[PDB]
């Protein structure tokens, strides 16, 4: 929200002084402010119920003129229990005079997306027939690939053993989503003497990135799986003949590669 | 009684396959630690010589 | 039979602890990583 | 044709011995590793009661001049 | 640089939680 | 006999798991105090940091 | 340049597929062959 | 332009390949469950062959 | 004799135009290729329909006699 | 820089010869079916004719 | 007669086999 | 291996019938029997793990006397997942009493060799210059012509373009072998605005055979080519300067044909 400061070089020192005086325009919350010190952290003065407070608090710097504006400031101001976000970078000011102004940005930047997704499938296997079936039923949350391009999402299935990729299948492909729903069946030819051996290796890919780094993340169930992984094939085991449904969250594809390998 | 020990099989590769999971446990737990225990090895060099700088 | 399932219960309990366990040296490698890159 | 139904239950009861096994070589591994982790923390335990002295004397040093 | 290796290793850190289903707090 | 190796095993297995269960207690325990003793040195080392900044 | 290495792999995952059908479809021969010439 | 042509008939044959994609799948599938008829067809025709060869 | 290189340059990217353009023409064939072929699996998954009901009677006149 | 044109030129032509290859693979599949088609024909026929045998 | 076809059929068959690159099972 | 059998004709019906009794004398192997009704076929008795079977099972085949010994009959017994092979011709029999014997052959006939062949060379080709280099390296399986000839291996090379046959090379000769050595280059003067319509055509010929059907195999590289052979040329394309070497299995001259034209 609103909110005067104000922002300081020392050439004799070498160091830069930011004052972070009043707050106005506010939402009541009870805030407090932190000092970004670009690529340190400041504890300013925390108000309580106070939808305008008031710090008069200098925040010291000590770096170099070299630095040169490659630094920039940046202040989140917290509803303590990051309502008010503001960043100034350190080449677009004059030290000719110190600066005292008001900015008033009330909305702070999106955090980039850090889980990659997550799939539903089910799994059937029939012993006697020696059958397994895959079931991608459908995907939520896929993070993008990059930002501005359109996310093309298909499923990648591997019937893995002793390390070696035995058998692949590939869904359709959905344009333009990141809540793909399927529905589409693969089935493996499984003896129950193998079953115990196998893993299934589940992928989801941006068909708009063929050819170059293109998955969005994978999990598998079967030999060596863990958490929920391991629990939807006990799962599968302990209920032959019937097909049992579960969501499962996306893991990085360098990660499972490692546990695969 | 084929389907019994069908059941049991499936039964004793369920425990096979929890106590492979356990067993990663354990050896991620060993991993981290020894990770850290160079991280600790660091920190205390760091500490006295921060120590002896005063 | 009742071998197998105490066995499972056993094993359970101990995964389940180590779960915990795992969690709290996740903590303690953010913890020193941060005391150590200085 | 359940002609082969004992010799199946036969490699079915085989490849249940042949994974308790394989248990017994896992809690083995596991209880090594657990050994190992558990005299490492001992080592880095008593690390950590240095550090904290080194720092409780650096402040001691500072709330002095 | 401490940077690289940071962001790598929590990248091994989320991959642990994962891999066991643990819930962060 | 055939089941008779197989409950052996099973058996020696249950018995190792329980002292895996009481490491594991122990290792919980130990974390949880190096936890509270490195929030100790971290928050001596934030003081520090600030009683040299202000100096 | 990202146009051309797209739509290269797209084609190379198009070949993969087809070679497993004809493949398939090889096997289909035969037994319709089979089936037939009686 | 010059390049712009090229890049044209680029994007359309990189759409074309996608409907190739799907179509090959489903033709995939197809032949899968027709050769599976196919078996079961001439399972019957090699039963019939043993019914009336034993009569 | 770097003379020529621009009218190079200019035989090369025309070559890839006109590869491109060749490119559309074997698409679009392999396309009604594949229409096709799906229309005669369908017609022939029918027939095969028949044959297999075909079967069935054959063995289903056989097993009362 | 008459290199990159060069490269480039040569990416395309592998770009159209593959698609020529997977051009065959489609007019293979439709020649292979067709003919299966007449062994159907066929097929059906005389299963007519063995069914109204009986 | 049907032999001489048949054969002569599975020459083709192996030709397209050849010629892409596929492998019997 | 040793096996007892029975050969009747029975001539009130017109039909043969062959005893499948027993065999003895096996190398254990879970064997089972096959019946080879001359230019249908019978599933014996499965044994298991057994290495002397018994079935007394008998086959009927019913074939007219005017068939009169043009048929003959083969039995191969297979170990299951061919150990044991014999055959009779059906004209060596008197059917004046039933026939009942011991035959012990515990040999098959080696089936005539199917693949033709392989043939290792090397692609080179320089832009600049528009040179194209092929090294003719080694063959190895060679499919023999005929039984009790002796084959004398060389390579043709026909540099194609529109189906017209540009320039042609031919190896030395190498007597006597199925795996021939050569290590021979030959070069062809191609610009680079006509390497891409081109096609490298490479036949491996007897020479014992010149002047009548001497062609063992063939392949061809370059534009329409497919499966290994294109991904050779594209390597020579992709590598410029630098030689490729790669195996190629030989393909049916009259296939390879009807795509060359
Ligand atoms: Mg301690
Ligand atoms: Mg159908």
């Amino acid at each position: 929200g609103k909110l005067q400061y104000s922002l300081d070089y020392d050439f004799q020192n070498n160091q830069l002084l930011v004052g972070i005086i009043q707050a106005a325009e506010l939402p009541t919350s009870d805030p407090y402010v932190k000092v970004f010190l670009l690529p340190k952290k400041f504890e300013t003065k925390v108000h309580r119920k106070t939808l305008n407070p008031v710090f008069n608090e200098q925040f010291t710097f000590k770096v170099p003129y070299s630095e040169l504006g490659g630094k920039t400031l940046v202040m989140a101001v917290y509803d303590f229990d990051i309502i008010g976000e503001f960043k100034v970078p350190m080449n677009t000011v004059d030290f000719g005079h110190v600066t005292e102004e008001w900015r008033d940005l009330q909305s702070a930047e999106k955090e980039e997306q850090e889980k990659l997704g997550d799939i539903c499938f089910s799994l059937r296997y029939v012993p006697t027939a020696g059958k397994l079936t895959v079931v991608i039923l459908e995907a939520k949350n896929l993070k993008k690939m990059d930002v501005g391009g359109l996310s093309d999402p298909y499923v990648k299935i591997h019937l893995m053993q002793n390390g070696k990729r035995l058998k692949k299948k590939k869904t359709t492909i959905k344009k333009n989503t990141l809540n793909p729903y399927y529905n589409e069946s693969f089935s493996f030819e499984v003896p129950f003497e193998q079953i115990q051996k196998v893993q299934v290796v589940v992928t989801v890919l941006d068909y708009d990135k063929i050819g170059k780094n293109d998955a969005i993340g994978k999990v598998f169930v079967g030999y060596n799986s863990t958490g929920a992984e391991l629990r939807h094939w006990s799962d599968m085991l302990a209920n032959p003949r019937r097909p049992i449904a579960q969501w499962h969250t996306l893991q990085v594809e360098e990660e499972v590669d490692a546990m695969l390998a | 009684a084929l389907s019994e020990i069908e059941t049991r099989h499936s039964e004793i590769i369920k425990l096979e396959n929890s106590i492979r999971e356990l067993h990663d446990m354990f050896m991620d737990m060993a991993m981290l630690v020894e990770s850290q225990g160079e991280m600790i090895d660091r920190i205390e060099y760091n500490v006295e010589h921060a120590v002896d700088y005063v | 039979n009742r071998r197998l399932q105490q066995t499972q219960a056993q094993v359970d309990e101990v995964v389940d602890i180590m779960r915990v366990n795992v969690d709290k040296v996740l903590e303690r490698d953010q913890k020193l990583s941060e005391l150590d890159d200085r | 044709e359940l002609e082969e139904m004992q010799r199946r239950a036969d490699q079915l009861a085989d490849e249940s011995l042949e994974s308790t096994r394989r248990m017994l070589q896992l809690v083995e591994e596991s209880k090594d590793a657990g050994i190992r982790t558990l005299v490492m923390l001992d080592e880095q335990g008593e690390q950590l009661d240095r550090v904290e002295e080194g720092m409780n004397h650096i402040n001691q040093d500072m709330k002095e001049a | 640089k401490y940077a690289k290796m940071e962001a790598e290793r929590e990248v091994m850190r989320q991959g642990i939680r994962d891999k066991y289903g643990i819930k962060k707090k | 006999a055939r089941e008779n190796e197989m409950d052996e095993n099973l058996e020696q297995v249950s018995g190792i798991i329980g002292n895996l269960r009481h490491m594991a207690l122990d290792m919980g325990n130990e974390i949880d105090t190096q936890n509270r003793q490195i929030d100790r040195i971290m928050e001596k080392a934030d003081s520090n940091k600030t009683r040299i900044d202000e100096a």
